[PDB]
C-alpha cells in the first residue's frame, strides 16, 4: 500500500556485528559472563547493484509529453544538489507518471 | 501497373532505431499547368522596382518538389523525441517516390 514491488520472496536482510571482544579478565575463574568490552566499533564501504528491466514506450501520440524538467530560471540554488554548506537537499518529491498509454 | 493497380502505398512511417531515425513522409500533390507551357521570361521592367530590386530571369511550366523543411518529416513528437535525447544528428541518405499518378 505504500507502492513498490510486493516480493514473495524479498531481498534477504544482511545483519552485521561486531564480534565482542572482553577486556581483562581477573585471575581467579568467574561464573558471571562479562561485565566489560572493549568499546569499538566498525567503518568500510558497501556496494549494491541492481540490474533494473525496463518497458521502453510503444507510443503513437501526436502531441509532446508531459515529462520531469528542471525549472529553467536564474534560481538561488540548484535543486537536488548540495549547499553553501554541502547539505544534500532533495527540493520535492519525484514519481514516476509522465507517459500517457491509452486505457 | 494500372489502370486498376495502385502503382504505390502510403507510408508516414517514423521508426527510431539505436543510432538512426528513418522518417517517412507521404502527401498529395496537386500540379496545374504554369504560363499555358511557356518559357516566359521575367524581369523588372515591366513593373519598373526600385535599384537594389531589379532583376532578370525565366519563368517555366515546371514545378519542383521542396521537402526542404524539417516539418516535412518530423511530426512534433517525434522531434521532442529528438532533440531531448540527442547531442547532433545528420542525415545519410533519401529515398524519394512519386507514385499513383492521375492526369485530369
Amino acid at each position: 500500500l505504500m507502492g513498490g514491488f510486493g516480493l514473495k520472496n524479498p531481498p534477504p536482510q544482511i545483519l552485521i556485528k561486531n564480534t565482542p571482544v572482553p577486556a581483562n579478565p581477573p585471575a581467579e575463574f568467574s561464573a558471571t559472563k562479562f561485565a566489560s568490552f572493549i568499546t569499538q566499533y566498525s567503518t568500510g564501504q558497501v556496494s549494491v547493484e541492481i540490474e533494473w528491466e525496463l518497458q521502453k514506450e510503444n507510443s503513437k501520440r501526436w502531441n509532446p509529453e508531459v515529462q520531469y524538467t528542471s525549472n529553467y530560471a536564474k534560481s538561488a540554488n540548484v535543486d537536488f544538489t548540495v549547499d553553501n554548506n554541502g547539505l544534500y537537499t532533495e527540493p520535492r518529491p519525484i514519481g514516476t507518471r509522465y507517459l500517457t498509454r491509452p486505457l | 501497373d494500372g489502370v486498376g493497380n495502385a502503382s504505390g502505398n502510403w507510408h508516414c512511417d517514423s521508426t527510431w532505431l539505436g543510432d538512426r531515425v528513418i522518417t517517412t513522409s507521404t502527401r498529395t500533390w496537386a500540379l496545374p499547368t504554369y504560363n499555358n507551357h511557356l518559357y516566359k521570361q521575367i524581369s523588372s521592367a515591366s513593373t519598373g522596382a526600385s535599384n537594389d530590386n531589379h532583376y532578370f530571369g525565366y519563368s517555366t511550366p515546371w514545378g519542383y518538389f521542396d521537402f526542404n523543411r524539417f516539418h516535412c518529416h518530423f511530426s512534433p513528437r517525434d522531434w521532442q523525441r529528438l532533440i531531448n535525447n540527442n547531442w547532433g544528428f545528420r542525415p545519410k541518405r533519401l529515398n524519394f517516390k512519386l507514385f499513383n499518378i492521375q492526369v485530369k
